[PDB]
């Protein structure tokens, strides 16, 4: 045979430090890693990011679009205009060819 | 611990230290003065 | 191709015309990148020779940084000069040969009829 | 070798190409090539074994014929025009014979059969010089006459070099032959573009040298000449695997490393002249050039092989061999792509 | 000032500050069309010198 | 200034250093024959230095603090386990044999580094030219599989011709019962349980192979016990040797130079021993090898090059 | 050339016997001296593609 | 963006200069903070997109991928913490450096303006992945897996370089804003159909198509975990992003050069989900599910409608989260049994009654649960395909059926049943690997609460 | 800051890259013309030196 070490058998953790969390062997490091994870991941990211994202105004110009739509249907139907004509541009400034 | 075979790099080579440091200093000095001279000549040729 | 350019000096790193170009800043991102390359060079030198890292050869590391920056300054100056020369000769040729580079006059999207390609 | 002899021989090696550059007469050009020839053989044959004798004989006998063919081209030009310079309005046969002989000198396919043999027959140094410094004057000839070469065999030879270098390095367990087939492929990339902005040929040359020299040093540090010998490097000197990996992945051109710049910009200037499908073939066989580098770097850096009992003595003792230029050349390769506009 | 095993906490904040400075430098570099776009093009207010910096 | 071509040109040549007793001299013999007691007095009388027999731990002693290391760093081998279990499946035998060949090889290299550097002579004992004896003994018994013999002889083929042989060899002979009783009166439970055919095959190997092929290049001085005692007579024989008939005569300053350079670098010395010939008795696997290498670089004095260890007490580390 | 070290220093190691109309040892004209001189004096300032 | 990728670079010295005992913690916390500061670029109060320089931009297609890439890093980093805990500290730190390099390069990809920047970065991503798969995989097939995963990509990507180079020589800029406003209709010749193929069959390999997917199971099955997270979460989406960017310069050829690929995607989606119905290996089951999902994204991008691009973005992000979650859930058992065979351990929910809820939610994400950004994507691309052709729902429905089947079968034959009483090594749980699943699922719930963000260029 | 910043910065970037495109194509056509005909500074391939001709009186008149 070729002189390798054998397989180290199945470790159990909770024998040593039964308050093990999943991070390290030192009981202090596990605590100050889980506190770090929980705090920095939940309490600031998943909270303040939700707040920031919820209090972003007019995301992609949505509320503005509704307000403009409202005033424009108002104007168009007050002044008897055809609401939302069937051609974006006017032929006043479009040149087609012949034949 | 205290080596049975005394190495080469036990004590420094203070010569190489001084040469390296003086060379770096001379490099930076020539660089800053050359930079000032080039800026001034750029402004002198291209006017202002 | 620019070797046969008239007045081209043979083996002249920085002709006197290049002194009319503006120099670099000395804070350029590429010169600090070269300093970073020198620092990593010293670090790798120490790693290869079974030495401490960020602790051992501070005179060597400083020398690496300075050599890299002090070379990159002049090499970048030369390259700036060469690209300046490129633009210079290109402008001169278009100005001498306008019949080949005519004053084109383009149209608007009202007069041209680009074809429609539905998705459907 | 005593010092007087080394001085003489290395001066001659340095002066061959230097005469070749700073000479307008093609005949002094030939003289420089012959100094490079003559002075190399002593150090090829220094260890005095049958492998070295065979390598030196093959080198000599292949390079002498190429030299005679170049001299024929030169003498035919002198008869035609009464000058010692390949002008325009020379004969394409003269120019093509010159190209053929120069390809035999470099080591390009289908004139490649001698380079891996010779390289295996000689130490790691004398492979470095043979693959880096001897390539510089023969390339200088072509660079000085680039608007006179036929753009057809220049590309067929490049394509053959690409294909054959890739396929040969696919199956070489010996490293001294891997380096040779890499040389063949990179000279192919050079020669393909040489009629098209020969500045890029010198770019690829400098990149190739800067990659190969530290690789040869890596092989020198433990006299590694085989995949199984370079695999015993996670024990002997394991601080080198990072640089070896990045250098191999630069050689087989991958983007974030500067060894992709020459292929990329070559493809650019070749697509600027409607040389499209040739560049496609070249770019698609560079992948096979990359495959055996990947196999190698598996074997040495990612899947650590079995070692021996006697390799612990190497761990007891200490080393001095890294010349402090391995670091600079390995880091200026593999990390200089963002400075590529200053390289071009 | 003993046993600074905690100075490394300045590297990432330093990176953030430096990145914000560089973005500031870039939008200083691109101060063209600053009030020349056909959409806004406002005349400067009585105490105004630049419109968005 | 590390030695090199520059030093040789400046004038640190070698032939200026040799005076008369600038001699590689090896004393050989069987397991207990009086080698150290004789070599020590030769070195005292003539002005050489004694280089004791290279065991499992010569690299450790000539490296670092110069202590013994745990047996998994200084090999994986035990001599006791060879005497009490010579036909193991665990290949302790050839592992030990090859480790000891490498240790004798480094020993000879250190010796030649000292000789050519200083001109001072060197007394060895049982050098790399006499290590095959124990291999042949093991292989005549069933203590080795033949592939290990090919491995050993290949490494020998690669390593031996690069070095110069000794000037003289001093093989002191003892019959097998005499050495066996001497072992009995030595005080070792493990050497006591060794056979007589092993010793007789050592003796046969010596007398048949090692003596004539070295008489083709060296001055042999075969003595016996009654002659091996009183080293002064052996010394007085060494003093009047005509050191002809060898390759030392055809050596220039530059041959000495390149030998001195090959010998100044122990990695080039031991490279051809670390070859990847994959015998199960010599291979140690990646997991175990990595564990050993890490645990070795986590020792005092190791983890960095010699001068660059502040945990020991080195200094000016930020300025080397 | 590749490295114009001669033009750098003004020397002429080889660039003065490049053709026939070039300093024969005693002033003996080579044949086609006039023709080569005239060709060369036409092809000066110009380079290559236009001189051809 | 610079304020996002400079701190990401500073995370590397933070690794190398910290203590061995205070390196996972610092880098994890600071990675969470990078993720936090990667929300400034969701401040889009307007229709015009966010250009910070000639280099960097950020559209509503870039930003979710950016945020997800910055957000995965802490999760990869904590999942990678049980294995390679007994590894030497330098080896740990090398793993960390590779993951951070992935983060940086992928952000640079999704933020890039030019296509060549995107190319060199899309290919630089190969080196960390290959190193992770090969040096830290547990089995011996990792080498062939790395070779496959590298060379499929390179084979596809060399033509991409050639086509980009052509486009530069033809137009001059290769920037995406200018190629948008200056795109000439194509003459519909073979010389342009080859261009279409060269531009597309690098991304289609990476997504992947069903004709070419053999790299993805071999890699997912053999990468340790974090490689699997990335390879399921954003490396596949790195092809969809590229298709959505590059298709604008290929009209009208996409109307007829897309039939083979839509068709391959649809039929091979059915084939892959049928494979998932019958597969001994759990880590392969997740992978074939990823193929069966990304095929819809292929077809959707080929159709090039607003609904379709939209649903593609939704499915991209949703699939990334839930697939990373499922790979974590399988790794949670693999760290104990050390077997990928699923029918080995089949009677959990006794010992792990809380992880068995994360399992359930991960599967319900996988199958079409309506209040979820998975079903929104799947439904909208189904509607796009029905508009395209009414006869595609016949295939999408078969997929829906099989996709309920294999997911519920996974849950049942892994959790439900009788406990394998011969497994004393089923340790209770890790707070770490519970927080993992929580951090994978809480985003899904939030994004379901507000999918206005998770749409793309078209909404 | 506001929308004007983004809008006008985009306009700046657009003029920059448009000008770059213009100049790249211009450089292509320039190199094409200079190489097809040596009217320009580039691609002026070397000719024999003029100053190394001997103009002195020879040994024969009809030199
Ligand atoms: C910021 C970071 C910058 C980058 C850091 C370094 C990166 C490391 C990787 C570099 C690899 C790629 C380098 C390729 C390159 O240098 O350009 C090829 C470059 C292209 O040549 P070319 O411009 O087409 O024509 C050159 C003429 O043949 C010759 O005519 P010439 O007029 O151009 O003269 C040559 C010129 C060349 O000087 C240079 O600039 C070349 C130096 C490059 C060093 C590489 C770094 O001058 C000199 O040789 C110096 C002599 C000074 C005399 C004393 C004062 O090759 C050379 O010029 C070879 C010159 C060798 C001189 C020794
Ligand atoms: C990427 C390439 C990865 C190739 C895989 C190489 C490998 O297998 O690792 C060896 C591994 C063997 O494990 P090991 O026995 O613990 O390694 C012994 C060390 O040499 C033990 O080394 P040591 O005891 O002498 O001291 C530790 C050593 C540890 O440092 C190292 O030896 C390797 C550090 C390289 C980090 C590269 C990460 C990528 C960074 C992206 C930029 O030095 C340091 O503390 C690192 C200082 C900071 C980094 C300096 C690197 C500057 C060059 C940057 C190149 C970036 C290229 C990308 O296998
Ligand atoms: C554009 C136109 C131009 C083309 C582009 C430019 C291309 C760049 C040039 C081509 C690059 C390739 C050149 C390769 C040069 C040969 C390299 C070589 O074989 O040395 C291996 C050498 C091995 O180092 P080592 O094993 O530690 O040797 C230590 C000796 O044993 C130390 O002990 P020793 O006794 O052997 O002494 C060695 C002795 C050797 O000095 C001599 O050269 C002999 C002259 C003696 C005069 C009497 O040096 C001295 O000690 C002082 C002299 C007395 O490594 C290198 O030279 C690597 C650097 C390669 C140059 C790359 C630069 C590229 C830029
Ligand atoms: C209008 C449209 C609205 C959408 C309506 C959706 C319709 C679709 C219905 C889906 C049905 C899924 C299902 O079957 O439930 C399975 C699932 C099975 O859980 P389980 O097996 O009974 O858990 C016991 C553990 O095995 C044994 O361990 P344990 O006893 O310690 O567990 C106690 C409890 C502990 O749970 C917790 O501690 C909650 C953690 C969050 C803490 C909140 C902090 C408050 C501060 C914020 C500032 O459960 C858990 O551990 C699960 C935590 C994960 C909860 C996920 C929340 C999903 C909400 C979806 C909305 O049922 C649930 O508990 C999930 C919550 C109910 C679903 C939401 C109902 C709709 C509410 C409207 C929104
Ligand atoms: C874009 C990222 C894509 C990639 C994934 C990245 C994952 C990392 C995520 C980091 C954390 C950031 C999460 C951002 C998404 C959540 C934003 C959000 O919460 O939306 C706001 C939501 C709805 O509020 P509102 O603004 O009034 O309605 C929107 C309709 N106009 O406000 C709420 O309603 C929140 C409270 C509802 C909780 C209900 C819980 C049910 C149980
Ligand atoms: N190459 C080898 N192979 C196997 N065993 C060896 C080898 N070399 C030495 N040994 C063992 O090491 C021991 C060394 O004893 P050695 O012959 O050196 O005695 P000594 O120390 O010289 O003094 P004395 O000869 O008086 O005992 C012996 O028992 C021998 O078997």
């Amino acid at each position: 045979q070729w002189q390798e070490d054998p397989e180290p058998e199945d470790e159990n953790v909770y024998a040593k430090n039964p308050d093990f969390h999943g991070y390290d062997s030192d009981p202090v490091v596990d605590v100050w890693n889980m506190r770090a994870v929980f705090f920095f991941g939940f309490s600031i990211v998943l909270v303040f990011g939700t707040t920031f994202v919820a209090y972003v105004p007019d995301y992609r110009m949505q509320e503005w679009a509704r307000r403009e739509a409202e005033r424009l249907v108002k104007y168009r139907e007050v002044n008897g205009l055809p609401i939302m004509e069937s051609n974006y541009f006017d032929p006043s400034k479009i040149q087609l060819p012949e034949d | 611990k205290f080596y049975v075979r005394e190495p080469v790099n036990a004590k420094p080579n203070w010569l190489a230290v001084g040469l390296s440091v003086g060379a770096s200093v001379f490099m930076w000095i020539y660089l800053i003065q050359t930079h000032n001279e080039d800026v001034l000549e750029y402004k002198r040729r291209n006017g202002l | 191709m620019m070797n046969g350019r008239p007045g081209h000096e043979p083996l002249k790193f920085l002709p006197d015309e290049a002194r009319s170009l503006p120099p670099p800043k000395l804070n350029d991102p590429r010169l600090v990148y070269m300093g970073l390359l020198g620092y990593c060079t010293g670090l790798m030198d120490n790693m290869l020779r079974m030495r401490p890292v960020m602790r051992a050869g501070l005179h060597r590391q400083l020398l690496f940084v300075t050599s890299f920056v002090f070379a990159g300054y002049f090499y970048l100056k030369r390259q700036n000069y060469l690209y300046a020369v490129k633009d210079h000769d290109m402008f001169g040729y278009i100005k001498l040969h306008p019949e080949d580079f005519p004053e084109k006059e383009k149209k608007t999207y009202a007069e041209i009829l680009e074809p429609f390609h539905p998705v459907r | 070798m005593n010092p007087i002899t080394l001085a003489i021989i290395y001066f001659t090696i340095f002066l061959g190409p230097v005469i070749t550059m700073s000479s307008t007469n093609l005949m002094l050009m030939w003289v420089g090539l012959e100094f490079s020839l003559l002075a190399i053989i002593p150090m090829l044959i220094n260890k005095k074994n049958p492998r070295s004798t065979e390598a030196a004989t093959k080198y000599f006998v292949t390079q002498a014929t190429a030299s005679m063919i170049i001299l024929l081209a030169i003498v035919l030009n002198y008869k035609q025009l009464g000058t010692w310079m390949f002008q325009q309005q020379t004969n394409g046969l003269i120019l093509n014979m010159t190209l053929m002989a120069l390809s035999m000198k470099l080591g390009l396919a289908p004139f490649h059969f001698w380079l891996p043999e010779v390289t295996q027959g000689i130490p790691l140094h004398m492979g470095l010089i043979l693959l880096t410094w001897q390539k510089i004057a023969p390339l200088s000839i072509l660079i000085q006459i680039y608007p006179l070469l036929n753009s057809t065999i220049i590309l067929m030879l490049a394509i053959t070099s690409i294909f054959m270098g890739a396929w040969g390095g696919l199956n070489q367990t010996q490293m001294r032959k891997i380096m040779a087939y890499s040389s063949i492929a990179h000279m192919g990339w050079m020669l393909a573009i040489l009629p098209y902005n020969p500045s890029l040929t010198l770019l690829n040359l400098m990149i190739y040298i800067i990659l190969t020299a530290p690789m040869f040093m890596a092989l020198m540090l433990n006299n590694s000449m085989t995949i199984n010998s370079i695999s015993l490097l996670w024990n002997k000197t394991p601080a080198m695997l990072t640089m070896i990996s990045l250098m191999l992945l630069s050689l087989g051109g991958l983007p974030p490393l500067t060894g992709f710049l020459p292929k990329w910009i070559i493809i650019t200037e070749l697509m600027k002249n409607n040389c499209l499908i040739m560049a496609t073939l070249m770019a698609m066989m560079a992948l096979l050039n990359l495959f055996f580098y990947t196999r190698l770097i598996y074997s040495t850096s990612l899947t650590m092989f079995p070692t021996n009992n006697n390799s612990k003595m190497m761990t007891h003792q200490t080393k001095t061999k890294p010349n402090l230029m391995f670091s600079t050349l390995a880091i200026m390769s593999t990390m200089t792509l963002p400075l590529a506009p200053q390289l071009i | 000032q003993l046993l600074r095993e905690h100075w490394v906490h300045i590297l990432v904040p330093a990176g953030f500050v430096f990145g914000c400075y560089l973005d500031r430098k870039d939008d200083e570099k691109l101060t063209a069309f600053r009030n020349k776009s056909m959409l806004f093009q406002r005349e400067l207010r009585p105490n105004e010198e630049v419109t968005w910096k | 200034l590390r030695y090199g071509l520059l030093a040789a040109i400046l004038g640190d040549k070698t032939t200026k250093k040799l005076h008369e007793y600038s001699r590689v001299i090896t004393v050989d013999g069987n397991i207990c024959s009086g080698k150290n007691k004789l070599a020590k007095e030769i070195a005292q009388q003539l002005g050489m230095k004694h280089y004791p027999e290279a065991g499992i731990q010569y690299s450790s002693t000539t490296t670092g603090d110069g202590r013994p290391l745990d047996i998994e760093f200084s090999g994986s081998c035990s001599l006791e386990k060879f005497y009490d279990d010579p036909k193991s499946n665990d290949g302790n035998s050839y592992r030990l044999q090859s480790w000891l060949y490498a240790s004798r090889l480094l020993q000879y290299a250190d010796a030649l580094e000292h000789l050519l550097s200083t001109g001072q002579g060197v007394v060895l004992e049982r050098s790399i030219y006499s290590d095959f004896v124990f291999l042949e003994a093991m292989y005549n018994q069933g203590y080795i599989r033949k592939q290990c013999v090919d491995h050993y002889n290949e490494i020998k083929r690669l390593t031996l011709p690069e070095y110069l042989p000794p000037h003289a060899v001093i093989y002191i002979d003892v019959p097998v019962p005499e050495v066996q009783s001497r072992i009995q009166k030595k005080g070792d439970p493990h050497e006591m349980k060794v056979t007589s055919a092993y010793l007789q095959d050592i003796e046969n190997a010596y007398k048949k192979t090692f003596l004539p092929k070295m008489s083709e290049m060296c001055e042999v001085l075969v003595y016996d016990s009654w002659e091996a005692e009183d080293p002064t007579k052996v010394v007085e024989d060494i003093e009047y040797l005509k050191y002809n008939k060898g390759p030392w005569l055809k050596q220039d300053d530059w041959t000495f130079h390149y030998l001195r350079m090959l010998v100044q670098d122990k990695t080039e010395v031991l490279n051809y021993t670390t070859i990847p010939v994959y015998l199960p008795e010599i291979t140690i696997g990646a997991h175990q090898g990595s564990r050993i290498y890490n645990s070795f670089r986590e020792l005092p004095g190791r983890k960095y090059a010699p001068g660059y260890n502040a945990e020991v007490g080195d200094k000016w580390i930020w300025l080397k | 050339p590749f490295l114009d070290i001669q033009k750098k220093l003004g020397i002429s190691l080889d660039r003065h016997f490049m053709f026939l109309s070039a300093e024969q040892p005693y002033k003996n004209a080579a044949r086609c001296h006039a023709f080569e001189k005239e060709w060369i004096e036409c092809a000066h300032g110009i380079g290559g593609t236009r001189a051809k | 963006m610079l304020k996002i990728i400079l701190p990401s670079l500073m995370l590397l010295p933070l690794t190398w200069l910290s203590s061995p005992k205070k390196t996972w913690t610092n880098v994890t916390s600071y990675s969470f903070l990078i993720s936090l500061t990667s929300l400034t670029l969701l401040w889009q109060t307007d229709e015009n997109y966010k250009n910070f320089s000639n280099m960097f931009s950020s559209d509503p297609l870039s930003t979710p991928l950016i945020i997800l890439t910055a957000w995965l890093l802490p999760l990869m980093l904590m999942a990678s913490q049980n294995h390679l805990k007994k590894d030497n500290n330098v080896l740990q730190k090398l793993y960390i450096s590779m993951l951070i390099s992935l983060q940086i390069l992928l952000i640079m990809t999704f933020s890039a303006t030019e296509l060549i920047m995107f190319y060199i970065l899309f290919e630089a991503t190969l080196i960390p992945t290959l190193i992770i798969i090969t040096r830290w995989g547990n089995q011996t097939e990792r080498l062939n897996a790395g070779i496959y995963f590298l060379f499929y990509t390179l084979i596809g990507s060399i033509p991409l370089l050639i086509a980009l180079i052509l486009i530069q020589n033809h137009v001059g800029t290769l920037n995406l804003m200018i190629l948008s406003f200056t795109t000439h209709t194509l003459d519909a010749s073979w010389s342009n159909n080859l261009l279409w193929l060269a531009c597309m069959m690098a991304f289609l390999i990476k997504m992947p198509l069903y004709g070419v997917h053999l790299w993805l199971p071999k890699a997912h099955v053999e990468a340790p975990i974090a490689g699997s997270m990335i390879l399921a979460a954003i490396l596949l989406k790195l092809g969809s992003y590229g298709m959505i960017r590059i298709s604008i310069i290929l009209d009208p050829l996409t109307k007829y050069m897309a039939y083979p690929f839509i068709l391959l995607s649809l039929w091979g989606m059915i084939m892959t989900s049928s494979i998932c119905l019958r597969q001994t290996d759990l880590k392969s089951l997740i992978a074939y599910s990823s193929v069966s999902h990304m095929a819809l994204v292929i077809a959707s991008i080929m159709i090039q409608t607003p609904w379709s691009f939209m649903g593609a973005t939704m499915l991209m992000i949703a699939h990334g989260l839930t697939s990373s979650l499922l790979f974590c859930l399988a790794n949670s058992n693999y760290e104990r049994i050390h077997s990928r065979t699923m029918i080995m351990a089949r009677g959990l929910q006794m010992v792990f009654p809380l992880m068995a809820t994360w399992w359930l939610m991960a599967s319900l994400a996988n199958l079409a649960l309506p209040p979820s950004i998975n079903l929104m994507g799947e439904l909208f691309i189904t509607m796009s395909l029905f508009s395209w052709s009414n006869f595609t729902i016949i295939l999408m429905g078969i997929n829906i059926i099989i996709t309920g089947m294999y997911s519920m079968y996974m849950i049942i034959t892994t959790q439900r049943g009788k406990l394998t009483n011969h497994m004393i090594n089923l340790q209770p749980s890790h707070t770490r690997e519970l927080t993992l699943m929580a951090l994978h699922m809480i985003p899904l719930i939030l994004l379901t609460t507000s999918p206005k963000l998770i749409t793309g260029l078209t909404m | 800051d506001g929308p004007e910043k983004n809008y006008e910065k985009t306009l700046a970037i657009l003029q920059i890259e448009s000008e770059k495109a213009e100049l790249r194509l211009k450089e292509q056509e320039v190199r094409r013309l200079m190489r097809a005909r040596g009217d320009g500074p580039w691609y002026q391939f070397p000719t024999p030196e003029k100053e190394f001709i001997d103009h002195s009186p020879k040994a024969t008149p009809d030199n």
